[PDB]
């Protein structure tokens, strides 16, 4: 009753320790280096609107001094 | 022109008109309350000035009094033990002169006291008519019992002596020297004014060779730092940041210690001004306060953000001035991550382009132009003296991650990184410096000192590091190595800072303890290569001789070496049995 | 390997995907550890 | 020591651009010089000058430029900056944002007028906080206690009961004077009706000086509300010798009122919309705290703020983590389980908790029973996750006992009722009642001296 | 559908509104009508209502404080069963897992195109909440000693009566209240077994 | 040696004209005096932050990550001064050095130089942690002019073909260590135990020459063919049978 209990646990500990090592080394470092890509792609648009808005801030002054 | 008028204030900025002779980055005095401002643009006759203080109540037409000097400090006597802000106003004197608890927002109090009199002595073969160039030691002022504040010449000017002062007592406004040049007989007092963005001129830089004995066993042996070197540490709440900031001020071989609290907190800055006025240092005579060789740049986050950027540059100019007298200055910058959040406000007010994660384009260039102001270097001047500046800069990353536009920029310039861990501070492993991530690029330059002095040290460290390197893979899954590495981590690397001896050890004990723990190791490597369980049971008394070696009190100086001989030969016996 | 389009609302989605997969390992770690402890004492028996 | 010149009255408006009115022909105009408008209807409106340049003076009004003209409006100036009237009669009074009363009383009768922008406190005459405030919520003052001069926020979410526990902190606070300044920035009507009727209607209105700013109210008044909060709270702490506790609710609603004024003078945004100088404007109102060496007064800040979408990387709960001194973490998963104060013990630490407790302060075992209650809760958490993964009975004999403590830690200790006051002595009595379980030499953190005294009873 | 709490029209809304019925897209993919998910939604109006509740509906407030408990205690267990599999993990927590499925499909679901479910009154609403929580206290004490694997189809005539209470006419005034009294006492006989 | 030093304390606009003068000096020692010059530009990364800073002061057209829009051109006018010409015996060859920030090859500093140069040499950080001497990894490091500089006329005809195979045994074996982290050290088969057996022996024997040892191309191949002789036959699929017949029996 323990000999047939011994080998059925080593078939269920191996197909569990792979799913630990599939999450730890494949699923999470795919999500982690995706989340590092959303951060920089947010940043490359947050400095893109800083160039368009500062262009209007200079063009609101040149149009002002043309009136003055 | 002498004055300028305001002609409009729109926030921190003031576009002062009627300023035709105004240069860039000059300091001005805006308003009747005389707020300190900085000239930042120059449009012909007008000059756009950003003002350091709150510009509330500044009307159009207030006098803007220009000074003609850039952002500069006052270097001279009366600087030891004082507590400054980022723009060098004395916080201790500003509380007794005004009798309040707030900074009065307009006080132009002099940085050095113009009432305390100092005993001046001349250079004694510095005669009248003798030629003197910039950087020459001109006199000596006994500022304390510890610091001989050598009066120097400013590096700009030059000439021949015409009027010198007799030995006596003088003020900081009394004329001490008068120099003949081709044009004008120029006179100047004991106080020199030097801009912080301009590097102090010097003769020739030297390679740094003499290691900073900071006191701990893990730092001075395994991850050493040299005077004239740069060093970064992490900046969490509790790992070891109060220890390494104050043990390096108490027990190191540095002549002065200049601490820069760069926009820290409210109460974390209050505990530094509660602890540093009452620390004590054991000189060869009787004990004395640490405030006779310490200067503090205290700065909260409530203060102006141009006095938070300039707090680093003020603290390094005080550090580079005491370098030129021949002393071995060390500077603790705490922190630099709160300085990088001060550059983002300064460049953010000018609407400049945020390059990497908010921080401006010159974050990597302002840090590299500050850590390059360290180094052992033969100073200017005819007495031919040598000095050094060591910069220790705490890095406070968000969340403790080492991938950050200021953390990755700092660890590319520094050479020593004493990685302090919170996990080692949770388990009360003090001091909590990690040994896996930490390193030193300062090992190749120190073996000349470890051969001219201290000859049997470099085979030990290059072996005991591999013992700690082999132990991490073995702990993942040789049995001799796991026991002796436990002895090094519990006796050698661990260090209690409150024990009357183990608060500070010299290097001869530090090379002594690692000698025995390695001589026990290779003998036990042989003794198994001919039984390990009998070794752990029959040698239990000599393992007590190893684990109790740390208690060699400083009443035992030669005996501490003598006990290291007799505990060595006792290991020679039992290895054959 | 990048999965989806960035720069709004996929960061919060991926922070939900990460947090589930972070403790999903730790839940499965305790399962694999209690299974091994059940396996270790059944060896001595 | 005053000004007696008569106030000019300009009729020379030169344009209206949204919230701000640009004047002309003004002679020597100041910065932040307050200006009282007068519409042609007759309605008075206040206004603060935001920008002068030569002769112009771009004054923004408070209550909007709806209905303002270009020919008949008379801008009459006021020669000085905005100065609040402050006295020791504001205790037990209710004002709005700008300072006019709401509670149907009279205008205040000041002993002096203080500048609301204030001056920065000296770092050298600042002294360390050591004594404890006894705020009553046993989840707060039991583990993560508050020192006397420690600024400590409450990181809530958008919908959790933060305002319903920011009133409990206000009522049941302190022991041996303790005036309390409440500042409600950007609340609803039903929250403002709650703050006026919960506080007012108990007997805390002898020391609580509440003033509150609705969402209806002008958004320029939401900036001068923490300025009016601390400049009376540092009159009561640094000019009278009281122990003030300041509660700044809806902080996240303050920075949204900073974004509107910064984009009103046509600035560019900063990181994630909030301007570049927000780390100064937060530090101008967070660092008006601590206690001094010349006096025995003190001022303590608890800024309640709601981080959006449970993101601590947002610039409001991130820039306040660099100025303040440790967080208190209201959790959503605890709130749906319907324990009332949702204070999570694991991610919330008090930074000055070590200095704030002790035998001279509150009690000898407070330094150790707080170290054990958090530690037994930590081992309590993964045991509950272990219950679902193996079974409720076959796991361990150790985890039978930690799992019943978590049911007693959630319901009996940190589920304090809506009106239940609870002193620091009443807290640790529940702290040892839960440590009646786990018999001796299981509690490894408590030393043998204080364990032998308090555990047998 | 998107930008849940990070959207400047929604982020400015939540600072002003007191009640927020979040319509979820995960429930609308399975066509759960209404698609209000019960976790991110809230009501600041729970203190202002119990003065009205303890006059008219004195039973309701002790039901709702546990009606929100069951819907979250199933929520963490649904993250358990998805990973480790349904070994049912407990018996005292299995009854919470199916009395929640009674709630999520009979109580919470409401098809508005019928002539009965298009408007439910409060006594039809507090009636269904009183009956489906009385099954929860009685089957809690039943496992203080039997197992729900026996109970599920032994009480299958009662579990059909709890699932069929939502079909009554909105014009049955006393007759729905007797039906509330009838179906509750029939559970009292089964727990007396 | 014509050392052009420009330290970190020197002004930041001087870093613009420093690699300009270093090349037009080398365009005078070659192309006008006919001698073979080797140009080495330290910190070509640090040139580009001195190019980003001056362009943000000009307020013009930011590209990726704050670097300007013309950052491809101004890294090309200082890279395309290379190569040989017809009527001169001289030559000029560039080995610039650039520190890619945060180890990312998708950062614009290794990116735009990857498009304009004629290859790259990658220095790995995981191999530096194992005290491998030139800590170089060979997988993202390609030389474009490998196809012309090898042959029976130049160097030893098996050299051009064995480098196609030594990438294949490297690239397959690198996925084996990626597979060994997941399933286990015992679930590998006899094929992919040799791919780990080569990969452990490849780093320490084909690389790490030591800081003062140079070995010629004949010594490189005779220490490089030994690593393919711990492999069996018929798995060297990149090598044709006409060339494999000679060098395998030894």
């Amino acid at each position: 009753s323990l000999q047939t209990s011994f080998v059925t646990l080593d078939e269920a500990i191996k197909i569990t320790n792979r799913r630990v090592n599939a999450i730890e080394h494949v699923i999470i470092p795919r999500i982690e280096r995706t989340l590092a890509y959303i951060i920089t792609e947010l940043d490359e648009r947050e400095r893109e609107e800083f160039y368009r808005l500062k262009k209007i801030q200079e063009k609101k002054k040149i149009l002002k001094e043309k009136s003055d | 022109s002498t004055f300028g008028y305001v002609h409009g204030v729109s926030g921190p900025v003031v576009t002062a008109c009627d300023m035709a002779g105004a240069a860039m980055y000059e300091l001005v005095r805006v308003g009747h309350s005389e707020l300190v401002g900085e000239i930042i643009r120059l449009e012909g006759d007008m000059a756009t000035i950003q003002v350091y203080e709150e510009t509330s109540g500044v009307s159009v037409g207030d006098p803007v009094l220009r000074t003609g000097k850039p952002l500069s400090v006052e270097l001279g006597p009366g600087i030891m033990g004082a507590i400054f802000d980022g723009i060098q106003r004395p916080l201790s004197d500003i509380s007794s002169q005004t009798q309040s608890i707030y900074i009065p927002r307009g006080v132009n109090v002099s940085a050095l006291s113009r009432d305390v009199k100092w005993d001046f002595t001349p250079c004694k073969n510095l005669r009248v008519g003798s030629h003197i160039t910039g950087g020459d030691i001109y006199g000596i002022v006994n500022e304390n019992s510890l610091i001989k504040h050598k009066i120097m010449l400013p590096p700009r000017n030059r000439g021949t002596v015409t009027y010198i002062a007799p030995p006596g007592n003088y003020d900081t406004s009394d004329v001490v020297l008068e120099l003949e040049f081709e044009g004008i007989k120029e006179k100047f007092s004991m106080v020199q004014v030097w801009p912080v963005r301009q590097v102090r001129p010097v003769t020739e830089k030297l390679p740094a060779n003499h290691p900073l004995l900071t006191g701990q066993r893990v730092l001075d042996a395994l991850f050493p730092c040299v005077q004239g070197g740069t060093t970064a540490i992490p900046g969490a709440f509790g790992c070891g940041k109060t220890v390494i900031s104050q043990s390096l001020s108490k027990y190191s071989n540095s002549d002065v210690i200049i601490y820069v609290g760069c926009g820290e907190r409210g109460n974390e800055m209050s505990e530094v001004l509660r602890d540093f006025p009452e620390l004590t240092m054991e000189v060869d005579g009787k004990v004395e306060s640490i405030m006779k060789r310490t200067a503090l740049v205290a700065n909260t986050s409530n203060m102006p953000v141009a006095a938070r950027e300039a707090s680093i540059y003020t603290g390094i100019t005080l550090s580079e001035y005491f370098r030129d007298m021949g002393y071995h200055v060390s500077m603790m910058a705490d922190s630099t991550s709160r300085w990088a959040e001060a550059l983002r406000e300064i460049s953010g007010r000018l609407a400049e382009m945020p390059a990497d994660s908010g921080y401006p384009a010159y974050l990597g260039a302002r840090l590299a132009s500050f850590y390059e102001r360290a180094g052992r270097v033969k100073c200017l001047g005819n007495p031919e003296r040598e000095g050094s500046v060591s910069i220790v800069g705490a890095v406070s990353p968000p969340g403790g991650d080492f991938s950050d536009p200021v953390t990755s920029a700092t660890l590319g310039i520094v050479q020593v990184f004493w990685g302090l861990d919170k996990k080692l501070a949770q388990r009360k492993h003090f001091p909590s410096v990690n040994w896996l991530i930490s390193y030193s690029k300062y090992m190749r330059a120190l073996d000349e000192y470890y051969d001219k002095h201290f000859t049997e040290f470099v085979p030990l460290r290059t072996k005991a590091k591999e013992i700690l390197q082999e132990e991490e893979d073995l702990a993942e899954i040789d049995k001799i190595t796991l026991e002796v590495a436990k002895l090094i981590k519990d006796d050698f690397l661990q260090q209690n800072g409150y024990t009357p001896y183990d608060r500070f050890c010299p290097f001869y004990k530090t090379v002594g303890m690692l000698s025995n723990m390695i001589a026990f190791y290779d003998m036990a490597r042989r003794a198994v290569e001919t039984t390990w369980s009998i070794i752990r049971e029959h040698m239990g008394e000599i393992l007590y001789k190893l684990s109790s070696m740390k208690f060699k009190d400083p009443v035992k100086d030669g005996e501490a070496k003598i006990k290291a001989d007799y505990a060595q030969l006792l290991e020679d016996m039992q290895n054959a049995f | 390997r990048i999965e989806i389009f960035p720069s709004r609302m996929a960061q919060t989605i991926m922070k939900a995907r990460l947090k589930g997969a972070q403790t999903g390992r730790n839940l499965l770690k305790k399962k694999s550890d209690a299974l091994t402890l059940r396996f270790r004492q059944i060896l001595k028996k | 020591n005053y000004l007696s010149q008569p106030r000019l009255t300009y009729k020379t408006v030169s344009g209206v651009n949204g919230p701000l009115v640009i004047l002309d022909h003004v002679k020597f105009p100041r910065y932040a010089e307050i200006v009282h408008l007068t519409l042609p209807d007759g309605t008075k409106r206040s206004g603060q000058v935001l920008e002068v340049s030569g002769s112009k003076a771009v004054v923004q009004v408070f209550e909007g430029t709806s209905g303002i003209d270009a020919k008949k409006t008379s801008c009459e100036f006021t020669g000085d900056i905005l100065r609040t009237p402050v006295s020791e009669d504001m205790l037990g009074r209710v004002f709005n944002g700008s300072g006019k009363p709401i509670d149907r009383g009279p205008v205040v009768l000041a002993e002096d007028f203080l500048d609301i922008m204030g001056q920065p406190i000296n770092p050298q005459c600042r002294i360390y906080p050591e004594e404890m405030i006894q705020t009553g919520i046993s989840a707060i003052d039991g583990m993560n206690s508050i020192a006397r001069g420690q600024k400590i926020p409450i990181f809530s979410a958008a919908g959790l009961p933060h305002n319903e526990i920011a009133a409990q902190i206000c009522r049941q606070a302190g022991l041996v004077n303790f005036a309390i300044v409440f500042a409600a920035m950007g609340v609803n009507m039903e929250t403002a009706r709650f703050f006026k009727s919960d506080f007012e209607e108990n007997g805390s209105m002898d020391n609580v000086c509440l003033f509150l700013n609705l969402a209806n109210d002008p958004t320029i008044e939401r900036i001068i509300t923490p300025r009016l909060a601390l400049t009376t709270a540092e009159f009561l702490a640094y000019q009278c010798e009281k122990h003030v506790l300041v509660i700044l609710t809806d902080m996240s609603s303050y920075a949204e009122a900073l974004r509107e004024v910064s984009a009103a003078r046509e600035e560019v945004p900063g990181r994630r919309g909030f301007p570049g100088y927000m780390y100064t404007d937060l530090a101008t109102i967070y660092e008006r705290a601590g206690r001094v060496e010349g006096r025995n007064g003190s001022i303590t800040q608890i800024p309640i703020l709601t981080m959006p979408n449970d993101d601590i990387t947002h610039p409001i709960p991130d820039l306040t983590g660099y100025i303040t001194e440790g967080q208190i973490y209201v959790d959503r998963q605890l709130h749906n389980r319907q324990i009332y104060p949702p204070i999570n013990v694991l991610p919330s630490l008090s930074r000055l908790m070590k200095s704030a407790i002790g035998e001279g302060m509150t009690r000898k075992d407070h330094a150790d029973v707080s170290n054990q209650l958090y530690a037994c809760y930590a081992i309590g958490k993964d045991v509950q996750a272990m219950k679902a993964v193996v079974g409720e009975e076959a796991l361990t004999s150790d985890d039978l006992l930690y799992l019943e403590f978590l049911q007693k830690f959630e319901r009996n200790f940190i589920a304090q009722g809506p009106y239940e006051n609870r002193t620091v002595y009443e807290t640790l009595d529940i702290g040892w009642q839960l440590l009646r379980i786990f018999p001796k030499e299981m509690l490894k953190r408590i030393p043998q001296s204080t364990l032998s005294e308090f555990y047998p009873r | 559908p998107g930008g849940d709490f990070s959207d400047p029209v929604t982020s400015a809304t939540l600072g002003i509104v007191q009640v927020f019925w979040g319509l979820d897209k995960k429930l609308a993919q399975r066509k759960h009508f209404p698609s209000v998910n019960w976790l991110i939604s809230y009501s600041k109006y729970m203190r202002a209502l119990d003065e009205y509740y303890d006059k008219h509906f004195t039973e309701f407030v002790p039901l709702r404080t546990k009606a929100k408990e069951i819907l979250q205690e199933e929520e963490d267990l649904a993250e358990i069963v998805q990973l480790v599999g349904k070994a049912s993990l407990a018996e005292t927590d299995k009854i919470t897992l199916e009395v929640a499925k009674l709630i999520k499909d009979d109580f919470l679901q409401q098809n508005g195109y019928t002539p009965y479910d298009r408007f439910c009154p409060f006594y039809k609403t507090v009636g269904m909440l009183s009956n489906m929580i009385a099954f929860y206290d009685m089957a809690r004490r039943a496992v203080e000693t039997i197992t729900w694997s026996i109970i599920r189809e032994h009480m299958g005539e009662i579990l059909y009566k709890l699932s069929s209470m939502k079909f009554k006419d909105p014009v049955k005034d006393g007759e729905a209240k007797i039906k509330a009294d009838y179906a509750q006492l029939l559970e009292d006989m089964q727990n007396a077994f």
